[PDB]
RNA sequence: AGAUUCCGUUUUCAGUCGGGAAAAACUGAA
């Protein structure tokens, strides 16, 4: 039932022609499959017998199905993909079960064989050929060229896609009330109808497809609640996912490494990392689609991790339309944060963790916003609206910090929580120095050929130490300069650099960091009293700090 | 009419954008604004095959009443041939700057008109995307000079000038000056008697910087001089010299010379009395060093004050300000910094189109990832500068 | 003397560090 839609206009890309590759001769058997087989695809108008002049070729595969005598054929298109036009795939990702509304009525026609039933445009056509050559051995080779969106070619879904909803639009305008969600050769037909007058709107559907080629298989949905429309069980209050099973076979061929990919990487938009990105390095060095590939620890152990998470389930909600979205986060941790995103108590759609320390030196406060901001455009984009939030931060918190920082900073429909861990900005500085307080000017230094410096100061009392140091830089000095004064000084104290490095570092308030010197600063700052970090401009004659920088110098 | 042929900038292809999640308001927003131009035949639905891509977003307007499509067309025009055959808005007005007042009016609409080439029209393909990604997106493409785009008002210039011309040597003293779809008509007129040459203006087409100031850095007013409030003055004062080479610090060294207690209260002499009172007098005389260079960028930066108040300065080169100001939203509930931020930002770019007659390039305080999140929600403007996420160091005391 | 800034992805995601002052990395999965 090849479709009558009209065809979208494929170009190659510019500079390149089409594949000329040639096909390693198959077994007897192999190749008297691939006829049978490529017979009736010509049959069915799928393909077409095509002269030996067509110097364009790619090759063709598939061994013994396991039942009489056939076999399971799949061709190698990378070629003609690698110069093909690519296209503009027009979605921002793939549909979340969570997005969905609750319908009263609902199906899923798998429509199917929909690629060999949208044909190709013609003058592409050519770059498809194919050969068989598998006559033991005085072989010359059949020779065919597809007339429809070929499996594994680069256009087939986009250009399927384009198809499938030109073809329903029609459909669409007259019936407003049913609401069709594509994805691939599923349709998700949903209506909130008498599932009398629904299944007759099925009917007429199934119908309309079929004015079009687009065949629907009885073999579809008809009683079962738990549709599985894009893997995710639609049962009537709960959608959710069977744990992917993900297979280790003998033979770990080059496509099932790759198709391996495609099912992890499709959990993904729900199972929380499993990128086999290591595993995609075998990828990195193609070769023949039928030869088997292995790699080390990276390839083996991958999977595993994979497994681990691809064992738990998930499920949640449907979207209410009518009731508040609630995001809820919670500290569950350093640098680890956890939100749930809910409508009802106890009836979450998404839940997660968001590890995260968008610098080298954040603050809790810093984080909690980012985790708000990621959870934002998340919701826009599945529910279509941004949540109202509770957070384990003090409205006055968050207060005292915006208008500490000079930076801009804004969370949405903010609302407080005593919960447990809860959010602090656990030191502040003064704003102005302390009085009676040992002033201690800071400086350190180190020379850039054999990265050795000095560090220490001076005080207004009569302190004055000063540090040998290995394999540091000034920034590093200058830092360990500051701490110094902080650890030799009392719970009150006024400190003085000629670094705006350092003095940045700690007026942006660190909770933690990757610099165990910027940890070790901040522990002494959250024991002592008062501080007040004050900054003087280096090589002016500046008191104390021309002492300093004496002290330091070698 | 017969197209104006326009073509992309040497070896350069069209925009290829992705496009931002929109919310499934301002979508549903698009989608009708859409099918009606589709109607009037202003756009036209593209496929998969047209590689290219602009977003789009939903602004909504002036006392907020509904919706405006917004296509951030920043790199169609960044890859636009530039105007200057047909001079793109001619001699920038110079008098702008000094009218009693500008008004500024969306000639934008006549757009619409005008045919675009067709040869072109792939390069402004657009796709207004869909929930959940339930949907594949609708693309179109312009079949009119588009809102947002570089290639329109220098196109449609001479009609807008056969437009103008009567009404122009009707008033000879109005100025107006058209930048982008805006057209900024200024005057010295009373604000009554402005109006009406707008009304006037404003049928031709049915068919206040004068107050603007600078900042006058100045040093505070002090007797509890302590060591670090020397330590202060002492620190600006040199940085200050960066941008005026005649302000000194070194009398106001040698009061703090020693190892003092920061706290510790030090004797204002006649040293430093002189050279405070001296540098004072060069913080507020000129920087004989500005020029406005029409072939560089202007360059903008803000700074967070707390009080709801902001700081900006406006450079084409370091130090050489071509102006700097404080824009002080006081906002006693309206307090979201984006929403400051933005506002910030928006009534930064009108000053300069005003002026230089250019948007200027922001160096936006704030994380992009939260500048990402929200801007959208603020914004008001036809348009979007360009700009470029950054962390204020201590500039925030250097000048406040 | 030292110290900023921006960029490298540009429909998104999966995997890490360096240069320059308009100027410069891929594959795979969606």
């Amino acid at each position: 039932p090849i479709s009558p839609i009209e065809t979208v206009p494929v170009k190659l890309k510019p500079g390149m022609d089409g594949p000329k590759v040639k096909q390693w001769p198959l077994t007897e058997e192999k190749i008297k499959a691939l006829v049978e087989i490529c017979t009736e695809m010509e049959k069915e108008g799928k393909i077409s017998k095509i002269g030996p002049e067509n110097p364009y070729n790619t090759p063709v595969f598939a061994i013994k199905k396991k039942d009489s005598t056939k076999w399971r054929k799949l061709v190698d298109f990378r070629e003609l993909n690698k110069r093909t036009q690519d296209f503009w795939e027009v979605q921002l990702g793939i549909p979340h079960p969570a997005g969905l509304k609750k319908k009263k009525s609902v199906t899923v026609l798998d429509v199917g064989d929909a690629y060999f039933s949208v044909p190709l445009d013609e003058d592409f056509r050519k770059y498809t050929a194919f050969t068989i050559p598998s006559i033991n051995n005085e072989t010359p080779g059949i020779r065919y060229q597809y007339n429809v969106l070929p499996q594994g070619w680069k256009g087939s879904p986009a250009i399927f896609q384009s198809s499938m909803t030109k073809i329903l639009e029609p459909f669409k305008k007259q019936n407003p009330d049913i609401v069709i969600y594509q994805y691939m050769d599923d349709l998700y037909v949903g209506s909130d109808l008498e599932i009398g007058q629904h299944r007759t709107k099925i009917e007429e559907l199934r119908q309309h497809l079929l004015r079009w080629g687009l065949t629907t298989p009885d073999k579809k949905h008809q009683k079962e609640p738990p549709f599985l429309w894009m893997g995710y069980e639609l049962h009537p209050d709960k959608w959710t996912v069977q744990p992917i099973v993900l297979p280790e076979k003998d033979s770990w061929t080059v496509n099932d490494i790759q198709k391996l990919v495609g099912k992890l990487n499709w959990a993904s938009q729900i199972y929380p990392g499993i990128k086999v990105r290591q595993l995609c390095k075998l990828l990195r060095g193609t070769k023949a689609l039928t030869e088997v590939i292995p790699l080390t620890e990276e390839a083996e152990l991958e999977l595993a991790e994979n497994r681990e998470i691809l064992k738990e389930p998930v499920h949640g909600v449907y979207y209410d339309p009518s009731k508040d979205l609630i995001a809820e986060i919670q500290k569950q941790g350093q640098g680890q944060w956890t939100y749930q995103i809910y409508q009802e108590p106890f009836k979450n759609l998404k839940t997660g963790k968001y590890a995260r320390m968008r610098g080298a030196h954040t603050n809790d406060v810093k984080q909690l916003t980012e985790a708000v901001q990621k959870i934002t455009t998340e919701s826009i984009v599945i529910w279509g609206k941004t949540p109202k939030f509770k957070l384990p931060i003090q409205k006055e918190t968050w207060e005292t910090w915006w208008t500490e920082y000079w930076q801009a900073t804004w969370i949405p429909e903010w609302e407080f929580v005593n919960t447990p861990p809860l959010v602090k900005l656990w030191y502040q500085l003064e704003k102005e120095p302390i009085v009676g307080a040992e002033t201690f000017y800071v400086d350190g230094a180190a020379n850039r050929e054999t990265k050795l410096g000095k560090a220490g100061y001076v005080t207004n009392k009569g302190r004055q130490k000063v540090v040998p140091l290995t394999n540091t830089t000034n920034q590093k000095t200058e830092l360990q300069a500051i701490y110094l004064a902080l650890q030799d000084s009392g719970l009150e104290v006024n400190i003085v650099t000629d670094s705006q490095y350092a003095l940045g570092i700690i007026q942006a308030q660190p909770d933690k960091s990757e610099s165990e010197l910027v940890n070790q600063i901040i522990e002494q700052l959250i024991k002592k009293e008062k501080v007040y970090l004050a900054w003087v401009p280096a090589h002016k004659g500046i008191g104390g700090n021309e002492q300093v920088d004496k002290l330091v110098s070698a | 009419i017969e197209t104006v042929p326009v073509k992309l900038k040497p070896g350069m292809d069209g925009p290829k954008v992705k496009q931002w999640p929109l919310t499934e308001e301002k979508i549903k927003a698009l989608v009708e604004i859409c099918t009606e131009m589709e109607k009037e035949g202003k756009i036209s639905k593209i496929g998969p095959e047209n590689p290219y891509n602009t977003p789009v977003f939903a602004i909504k307007k002036k006392d907020s009443t509904k919706w405006r499509k917004l296509v951030d067309f920043r790199e169609l025009n960044k890859r636009t041939q530039d105007f200057w055959e047909v001079q793109l808005g001619i001699p920038h007005p110079a008098g702008l700057k000094k009218k009693k007042s500008v008004t500024v009016l969306d000639v934008g609409d006549a757009y619409f008109s005008v045919p675009l080439d067709e040869d072109f029209r792939k390069y402004t393909a657009f796709t207004i995307p869909s929930i959940n990604n339930e949907t594949p997106g609708i693309r179109y493409q312009y079949n009119v000079l588009p809102q947002g785009w570089k290639g329109s008002p220098a196109i449609f210039q001479s009609s807008m000038t056969k437009i103008l011309e009567p009404f122009k040597k009707q008033n000879p003293d109005i100025v107006i000056y058209q930048y982008m779809d805006d057209l900024y008509v200024g005057s010295d007129l009373e604000i009554g008697q402005h109006r009406t040459k707008i009304e006037e203006l404003r049928q031709h087409l049915l068919r206040h910087p004068d107050k603007w100031t600078v900042q006058p850095i100045v040093l505070p007013e002090k007797d509890s001089w302590t060591v670090n409030d020397i330590q202060k003055l002492v620190g600006k004062l040199n940085w200050a010299s960066q941008i005026y080479p005649g302000i000194k610090v070194r009398q106001l060294c040698k009061l703090l010379r020693g190892t003092k207690a920061l706290t510790e209260v030090i004797p204002l002499t006649e040293e430093a009395e002189l050279e405070l009172a001296e540098n004072r007098e060069i913080l507020k005389e000129p920087v004989h060093g500005v020029y406005y260079d029409p072939s560089k960028d202007l360059i903008a930066e803000i700074q967070k004050q707390g009080q709801g108040q902001w700081t900006y300065q406006i450079y084409q080169e370091p130090f050489k300000n071509l102006k700097t100001g404080k824009y002080a939203r006081m906002r006693g509930a309206h307090t979201n910094d984006v929403k400051q931020l933005t506002e910030a930002v928006q009534k930064i770019t009108t000053e300069s189109i005003v002026i230089w007659g250019k948007t200027p390039k922001f160096k936006l305080p704030i994380q992009k990832e939260t500048w990402e999140t929200w801007w959208t929600e603020y914004w008001q403007a036809t348009w979007i500068p360009e700009w470029e996420f950054v962390n204020t160091p201590p500039l925030v005391k250097l000048w406040y």
